[PDB]
């Protein structure tokens, strides 16, 4: 599996200055937590698809 | 032209990019046509030879 993310620099800048956001670790938890979740969805799918 | 600037026709004028423009230069987000802008250097040399 895998993802992938872009952001513009003037937006990193901009987002921090106006909400102390980084722009950057929030892409990072993102697509980090968005992996897991799906992955962990999968699994329960499989038990049930191999269900008697 | 230097008489039309004393007129005032004509006046130097100096701006920037608008920060839209700034983001998507010579590629990112598919924006095509629009390469930087770039400095270089060239060096080059003299050679003096010697009289008696």
């Amino acid at each position: 599996r895998q993802l992938k993310a872009a952001y513009s620099i003037e937006l990193a800048q901009d987002l921090r200055a106006v909400h102390g956001m980084d722009a950057d670790a929030e892409l990072s938890g993102i697509l980090a937590t968005e992996i897991m979740l799906e992955i962990n969805r999968e699994v329960v799918d499989w038990i049930n698809y191999s269900a008697q | 032209i230097k008489k039309q600037m004393e007129a005032g026709a004509l006046v130097e004028i100096a701006e920037g990019m608008a920060t839209s423009i700034a983001e998507l230069q010579e590629g990112f987000n598919g924006s095509t046509d629009n390469p930087w802008n770039e400095m270089g250097f060239r060096i080059d040399k003299q050679v003096i030879e010697a009289k008696s």
